[PDB]
């Protein structure tokens, strides 16, 4: 509903709450100069 | 080419 | 999207399909920012040198879906429209400036594996991800090519955002703060883009800090799908996050 969106916001049930990645977020994660 | 979605929708 | 891929199942349960009533027939893409409320460009409701003028009733909102066109018995939640809300200041006169729009629906869709709302970024958000060769990735059931068709899934593409200038010279339209473009250069040897059917989809990015997608632009508009030289336009959704704060507190959420 708003600033930074929900809540849960964000956070898939089926990739980030099974802390599974999907095929191609690595390619995003490494252009940030590579990820967290 | 779309099918039909129930009617209880229009 | 064009040079995209099929999506995975639940890879972005934000995704909403505007459906027209009749003729059936796909309008645009848009987004679940909370239970109620969706968020698009204006310019799939509203665009008079076409006569384009779409009402409440004229439409449906389809979420969950992952095929363009079988209706996903079990999965996919259909709703009505309560009430559209179009930025006050979109220009359709000149460049599509503020092209963004609420819409409030009937009743509260219940969250499942393949509904959940995307987050709206913050200013901090905004200052570390929203840089010149970041990546960020579109979807939609829109044109696989700027002529030919559409896909039979859910397709997705990543592309770097691009510095300003390289945008504002690629194009004759006067280009505003309000709008940011992304897409590689002819130079980079890789391809990708939104066409038609794609407006009002959602521009994400996940961030490396919190983990969290985050949606950072909406489908805007581009000149052909995917040529050379040429970018794809966004709506700059942290510019106008204070008027959508103002709509989902004066009416709803
Ligand atoms: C769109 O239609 C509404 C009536 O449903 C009207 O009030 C509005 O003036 C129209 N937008 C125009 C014609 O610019």
């Amino acid at each position: 509903t708003f600033g930074s969106g929900e809540a849960d916001c964000g956070l898939r049930p089926l990739f980030e709450k099974k802390s599974l990645e999907d095929k191609t977020e690595r390619e995003l994660l490494e252009s940030y100069i590579d990820g967290r | 080419d779309f099918e039909e979605i129930p009617e209880e929708y229009l | 999207i064009v040079e995209g891929s099929d999506a995975e199942i639940g890879m972005s349960p934000w995704q909403v399909m505007l459906f027209r009533k009749s003729p059936q027939e796909l309008l645009c893409g848009a987004s679940l920012i909370s239970d109620r409320w969706v968020l698009t460009a204006a310019h799939c409701l509203l665009y008079p040198p076409w006569d384009k003028n779409f009402t409440e009733n004229d439409l449906l909102v389809r979420i969950g879906k992952h095929s363009r066109t079988r209706y996903e018995r079990n999965i996919e939640k259909i709703s009505m429209l309560e009430k559209i809300y179009i930025h006050p200041r979109y220009n359709w006169r000149e460049n599509l400036d503020r092209d963004i729009a609420l819409m409030k629906l009937k009743k509260p869709v219940a969250f499942s594996d393949y509904i959940h709302p995307v987050c709206l970024p913050d200013r901090e958000t905004a200052a570390s991800l929203l840089q010149a060769g970041y990546k960020g990735r579109v979807t939609g059931w829109g044109n696989l090519k700027e002529t030919w068709g559409q896909p039979s899934v859910l397709q997705v593409v990543n592309l770097p955002i691009v510095e300003r200038p390289v945008c504002k010279d690629s194009t004759r339209i006067r280009i505003t703060d309000n709008m940011f473009c992304a897409g590689y250069k002819p130079d980079e040897g890789k391809r990708g883009d939104a066409c038609e059917g794609d407006s009002g989809g959602p521009f994400v990015m996940k961030s490396p800090f919190n983990n969290r997608w985050y949606q950072m632009g909406i489908v805007s508009w581009g000149e052909g799908c995917d040529r050379d030289g040429k970018y794809g336009f966004y709506t700059h959704v942290f510019r106008l996050k204070k008027w959508i704060q103002k709509v989902i507190d004066q009416f709803g959420e």
